[PDB]
């Protein structure tokens, strides 16, 4: 598989500066024309930066001056150097094969997984993690909450009960996020079988497993 | 959507090709494989009509004659001639040859697709060299250069893989995944039994008609194989 | 007045013959440029007896040669270089006695070898006149001839007409070739096509660099050889091909690709 | 800086019809007989994957159910037949000139047979007891359409403050939505009432469905 | 006196170039039978110049050609034919300029075309002498000369000296050359050794019956040539070369194979 | 007892074989196979010295060369002028040719030899045909008669199978059979991979290395020739 | 496999007239040189006849005049017609592929199994098969007496038998042969297990079988 | 004709040990460096076999154990080592001229360990007693030397008339000779007479070994 993979996202207050990184797996970086692209959290897309395979860099204006687009041929990394971060870039930055002139390559035809960039002046917190049991089928849950800043994983036994989940996105109230996650089964799985919540928050260094087990009087 | 109806190819009172009918779908990586001589390189000049054939093939329900703007050939790199006064970058810029009309030239937008060209297959600094001051490999990419530049829907490779570095190799076909990976279709005869399922992921069988044609892991078979290259007397 | 046309009709003449000579060794129609020669003379001989110009007598048996040629091929064992060898040889005899019992015997001298110090205003007008026609050809049709030299599969590939460019420097041959009987003759001819051109070839690092190099080297050559000529009181046609040879032979040892 | 705005910025299509999104630009996407125009799709949590670039040439993977057209300013995106696994957000890119600029965003909704929320009613746990909170959650899962409204209710009556809700995108399975409710509130005031209720509103009934729970 | 030495240098000059032409149109050979023309003359010039013999001076310059030839093919990028094209046209500018700097300008006639009419007793006897050693060569190793011809792959496979027989033909090629000069000159020459052979071959079965036919079209093309030339006083060569062609053009209609 | 020690053949920079090592015993019919173009005609044409070689090859502690009376060598009839003016008598005859000293003939002794070859082959009635008055099959048994007439102990083939007719096939094997009878030694590359266990009693499978070589059951396997036509890569 | 077969042998009175033929499998006749050679019943090697590809025959003086040989192309086979029969004519005549100049076909390389020829006055007498049993190992017999002319074929259980048997060559007294047979085994095999004298005449046209059993008092 | 004589007529070897044939000839049998002589084996049932052609030319199926050599006139066929198997008659021939002629016959005898004869009396069957005759047969099978006396014996008496006695070849397995001996009879002299008796003397025993039954 052909596959781009960031990294080095985080917490960065007004200000700070932040290194973001891209490896490969597949694609030589120096070949093609690399581009970052990031999302705000309203989903609007936005080119940041892009370098051509000569070594030609060139940004929008909004971006320009702060950031810098990079490329280590030998280890074949693409980074981006941010500077004085302004509260507008938070957002979720992407690393994707650029554009070009040439038919195949005039889009952004490969986009790694994306690392996630948070401006702000509030502290790391790490989550509290509580297991929702109830009072044919039967429905269990996990709470997440009072946590900073985003990103947070949430999952089942550890990615095996990945059908009839829903997990919600997380919402924002006084500096502290919000998350929680519910997990539908038959009535034979559970009390029996041992499902647990996989919480994990990176940000504040914090992995934790919560097994729901049924409440007593 | 390529689609060969009866397609025959004569020579010496001995038909090269007999009967050839096929509907290959993509987007697509496949290989046309079987004995050296049998008429697997001489389907794809058969296809393009540049040798005498019997028969019709279409892309997209349009003649391919007709269409020839639409496909890219590369050749066997054995019958160019090496010595010929031609740099890396001028022979890239033959693919868009077509393009040009009769009195005009190549503009900064032909430029730029031939420096880019030359950017994926690792030769930009080769780009003033001579062609016979380079590798087998290095002026194999040139030719795939070449082929990248007339921005068509199908390509057609004649044993591109044959006489090459493992360097080369890779990155041939890291560009054959591009094509691939953009919709478009790509026809390669292979050389030889080489890692056919790494390469292909459809396989044509060509000793003189078609003796199997499908995806590579049902069609790729010690049965089929064996009539191939036993001439159906194994 | 004789050395002023002489000089000028020598110039042209070995820039347009260096021009069409790079397609012919690149091609490899170097043995086919000395039986162009030989077949054009019966019509250059018919046309010099009648009133009639040179290039269209000329291009006719031409012509006729190549359908002698393909027959004989066709409906025979005879070998490819066979059939063209009895036909230019054949059409060069046929050429010297039709000459021989129509026209005067120094006549022949002046169509088989160089007829510099003679040449007149109607002549240097016609031959400075098609060689425009000869080189602005080989501008305009430049990259259609680049391509169908070193690369025809992919000319053939790409849906271009291939042999209307084998037949273009084919009438680019003989037009040249009729030109170029002024200079050095029907028999020295080849080499005003071949060797500055593959005096080029040895520098040239394209096919553009090597026609200024070639047209260059036939025109020195040939402005070197009509001095040489004229001065020591030698054949013309041969020394202009002498120099030549020997430009290539110093080319073969200073050229920086060897 | 060349802007595009797709028409339109929300769209709601039944199972086998057409969906229809345009791209408007205020310069020209092409350049002398090349189209950088681009079309992308986004599901929620995987990043944007692209669909259709130049005019009409279709990247590998998508399925030919999909269909680009146009040229110069103005530009067509088909998807016919529509299936489940539509259901996303579709972004206009173009790659002409600088800056590289994306369109504003196009949510697809896939229209369903309409399905009441699986409500279920979960108490605070003893381990965030033992802290100073008590946090009542209400999961509403499985229902079409989007809308709908959650009262929470202490002995009988609404309390609003403490109230986080929140809302997932349309699954690409079985094309319903989902969401949460999570009464957040101190240890104190938990202790004082007893009963606890989330009630939801919806399309499928008049009357709300209620799910309860008394403490102890 | 001068017709006796006119008729029977002709006959035998017809004889040993249709036997050694066989050879030459089956190996395909042809177009190096032009350019080996060429490169002899040069050594013919000298020789002739000097107090010396004109089979020693033409092989000398036929090697020497051979030789630049191999060198330029070896240390460059110049194709084969090319090669050939410039060495031999460059030897023949050095022949003309050669003979007109030492020798009057009716001598260079004499040797670029026929000779007939004035043939010295001691060309004669040198050409007959000489026209008998080319013939008894190629009756004592003609099994040998057969399988290298035909089936040069076996000939290696037995262990034959097959590069002894290519050598021992190019010197039966230089010997007919000089002598030929005399009949048809150095230009119309080629015609001599192919149009012959190319007659015989339509109507042969055995490479013996193509020997005996080809020298007999030589020997009749060559007596016919002769009269006609002398009688209607035309040029004597390009006679024996047009009624060769005749010959050829008959006999590819009446030839029983085809 | 053809006896092979480190035989190698260059070309262009390229090994086309590679320290090639082979004891053969006799009486064999043995077909040498592997794909076209790599290195099974070569090895013919290394043994017998016709090509530059890098190595030696023997006959029963005589070396090849210096022993090339005791081996006859059919070539492919496709390097043969069929236009050139010889009948299949006189065609049949050459493989005497060597026998005769420098000025003496074919006696009676020889013309006998030369009738009863092509009366084993069947075409007596065909003496006096021009070759090029034959076909495919019909010309290749005239090679087959004149390799019978040198009387050799060694008999090498290249591809004599290749484009002729079922009944001319049936000849030319039946006439191998009487050499192998003969107590003689059969050396064949085979052009294909058709009727092996039928022709051939033992195999020798060629890429460039000698991939593998034996008995045809024990030898001819689908893992010997997946290595042979995969190139190690399969 | 490469296999000759001759038939037509038999009983002839002298002065009388015989046609030898030879089928062939493998070979086609009229490639080689074909030839017919005897062997007398002392042992002694003669050349008959022999037919050359282009249809030459020729003979030795010996035989000349009496024997010719000629040969069928379409059906492929080779025939020996004998006339005036005299009695040294008595012997086996084999078919084999004759001797030729070419290294390889200079000896009779093939040879078919071999017609026997008699050339005697006496009549044809069929044979009479008697079963000779006893009065760890065990042997058997088989009595084949009064029988005229030769050949005549024995075998045990139909060719099943071969290993452990004698069969003796027949010898002649007063114009019948007499031929025998033994067959040694284990104790175990005989008399529970079923051994048989399969014996055929075909020169009085018959073919017997003959089941050993123990005798009684 | 050319007339070819073998020597010896008669051959005794041991196992592992050289066995030597040769065949003079009145006229050449090679013509110009070409030879015309030819060497066979039979073996007793099968045709002659191909062994060795012209001077050294070994047949395929033939081991190398055998080999030929000699020119002109002279000619030898050598065997070493010598086998089991090749117990047989080996015959030259000629190629050259007309008439195509043999040699007499050279019997190769294989020596062995002596060993007894396996001697096995069998009465007349009751269906020749029928009939008007009676013939006792005595089996001796598997010895070695070749030479063995039997003789007949009715009441202690011997008997000449009607013993018909053969001889089989030696074995090509394990080199031993067998012989059948049948005593014709009329059917009332049989009855007329009690005990029966053949008896054995051979090289293995200086006594004779005797085999007996008693009538009824």
């Amino acid at each position: 598989e052909v596959m781009l993979v960031e990294s080095g996202g985080g917490l960065v207050k007004p200000g700070g500066s932040l290194k973001l990184s891209c490896a490969a797996s597949g694609i030589t970086f120096s070949s093609y024309a690399m581009s970052w692209v990031r999302q705000t959290p309203e989903k609007r897309l936005e080119w940041v930066a892009s370098i051509s395979s000569g070594g030609s860099t060139y940004y929008p204006d909004s971006v320009k001056g702060r950031f810098t687009i990079s490329r280590d041929n030998a280890r074949n990394i693409l980074y981006l150097q941010m500077s004085s971060l302004r509260s507008e870039d938070t957002a979720m930055y992407y690393c994707a094969r650029g554009p070009m002139a040439l038919l195949y390559y005039r889009g952004f035809d490969y986009w790694g997984q994306g690392t996630t960039l948070t401006v702000s002046s509030a502290k790391t917190t790490a989550p509290s993690v509580y297991p929702l049991a109830p009072v044919s089928s039967v429905t269990l849950g996990c709470l997440v909450k009072g946590y900073f800043p985003e990103p947070v994983t949430l999952t089942w036994n550890s990615g095996s009960l990945s059908s009839g989940v829903h997990t919600f996105p997380a919402v924002l109230q006084s500096d502290l996020y919000t998350l929680s996650s519910s997990v539908t089964v038959t009535s034979s799985t559970w009390p029996s079988q041992s499902i647990t919540c996989n919480v994990a928050h990176p940000a504040s260094s914090t992995k934790v497993d919560k097994k729901i087990e049924p409440r007593g009087p | 959507m390529i689609r060969i109806e009866n397609l025959s190819v004569s020579y010496k009172e001995t038909l090269a090709l007999k009967d050839i009918s096929l509907v290959l779908h993509g987007p697509t990586i496949t290989g046309i494989i079987g004995p050296n001589g049998a008429g697997k390189s001489t389907l794809l000049k058969g296809m393009l009509g540049i040798i005498p054939h019997q028969g019709q093939a279409f892309l997209d329900d349009k003649e391919v004659k007709k269409s020839l703007h639409r496909i890219a050939y590369v050749e066997q790199k054995i019958n160019i001639d090496y010595n010929f006064p031609i740099k890396v970058k001028e022979c890239v810029s033959l693919g868009l040859f077509p393009s040009i009309p009769l009195f005009r030239s190549l503009k900064a937008k032909h430029w730029k697709k031939v420096q880019e060209a030359l950017e994926i297959v690792g030769l930009a600094d080769y780009a003033e060299r001579q062609i016979s001051q380079l590798s087998g490999g290095q002026f194999q990419r040139v030719l795939i250069a070449r082929c990248l530049v007339q921005e068509a829907d199908y390509i057609l490779l004649d044993e591109p893989f044959a006489g090459i570095d493992s360097v080369s190799e890779e990155i041939i076909m890291n560009t054959l995944r591009d094509l691939k990976k953009a919709g478009k279709t790509v026809l390669i005869v292979h050389h030889d039994l080489s890692k056919i399922p790494h390469y292909f992921d459809q396989v044509l069988l060509v000793n003189r008609e078609v003796i199997a044609f499908g995806p590579t892991k049902e069609t790729f078979t010690e049965t089929n194989l064996k009539e191939a290259y036993g001439n159906q007397l194994f | 007045h004789f050395l002023q046309n002489a000089l000028i009709t020598a110039i042209v003449v070995g820039i347009v013959a260096g021009a069409v000579g790079c397609f012919i060794i690149l091609r490899g129609m170097s043995l086919m440029g000395d039986a162009i020669s030989h077949a054009v003379l019966p019509g250059v001989a018919l046309s010099f007896i009648l009133g009639l110009d040179f290039f269209i007598g000329a291009i006719v048996f031409g012509l006729l040669a190549a359908i002698i040629i393909t027959y004989i091929k066709g409906n025979s064992i005879i070998k490819s270089d066979t059939a063209i060898g009895i036909t230019s040889s054949s059409f060069l005899a046929l050429g010297i006695i039709l000459i021989g019992v129509a026209k005067s015997s120094t006549d022949l001298f002046h169509i088989l070898f160089g007829n510099i110090l003679a040449v007149q205003d109607t002549d240097m007008f016609i031959t400075m006149g098609v060689g425009a026609a000869i080189l602005l050809l080989i501008w305009i049709f430049f990259k259609q001839l680049l391509i169908t030299s070193f690369d025809e599969l992919l000319a053939k590939a790409m849906g271009m007409p291939v042999n209307f460019y084998h037949y273009l420097l084919m009438v680019l041959l003989t037009l040249v070739s009729v030109t170029a009987m002024q200079s050095v003759g029907t028999i020295l001819i080849v080499a005003m096509l071949i060797t500055p051109a593959a005096t080029a070839y040895l520098y040239a690092n394209s096919l553009k660099s090597m026609i200024f190099l070639s047209s260059t080297f036939g025109a020195t050559a040939s402005v070197l050889g009509l001095f040489i000529g004229y001065s020591f009181n030698v054949a013309a046609g041969s020394s202009i091909v002498l120099t030549a040879a020997s430009f290539f032979l110093i080319s073969f040892f200073i050229a920086p690709k060897q | 800086d060349i802007v595009m705005t797709q028409s339109p910025a929300s769209l709601a299509v039944s199972l086998g019809q057409r969906a229809t999104i345009s791209c408007k630009a205020s310069q020209s996407v092409d350049y002398d007989g090349d189209s950088y125009m681009n079309w992308y799709q986004q599901k929620p949590g995987q990043p944007p994957q692209l669909l259709i670039y130049a005019a009409s040439n279709l990247e590998s993977g998508i399925p030919a159910r999909f269909s680009g057209s146009g040229s110069g300013t103005d530009f067509t995106l088909n998807i016919h037949p529509v299936e489940e696994e539509d259901a996303a957000t579709y972004y206009c890119q173009q790659s002409n000139e600088d800056p590289w600029t994306f369109g504003g965003g196009t949510n697809l909704e896939i229209k369903r047979a309409d399905a009441a929320p699986t409500v279920s009613i979960f108490p605070p746990s003893s381990e965030q007891l033992t802290s100073g909170g008590a946090s009542v959650v209400c999961f509403l899962n499985n229902f079409y359409p989007k809308d709908i409204n959650v009262k929470w209710k202490i002995d009988g009556s609404e309390r609003q403050n403490g109230v986080l809700n929140s809302w997932t995108n349309q699954d690409s399975k079985d094309s319903t939505y989902s969401m949460s409710s999570t009464l957040t509130l101190t240890k104190d005031e938990y202790e004082r009432h007893n009963s606890y209720t989330c009630e939801a509103t919806h399309k499928t009934s008049t009357s709300p469905i209620v799910k309860s729970f008394n403490r102890n």
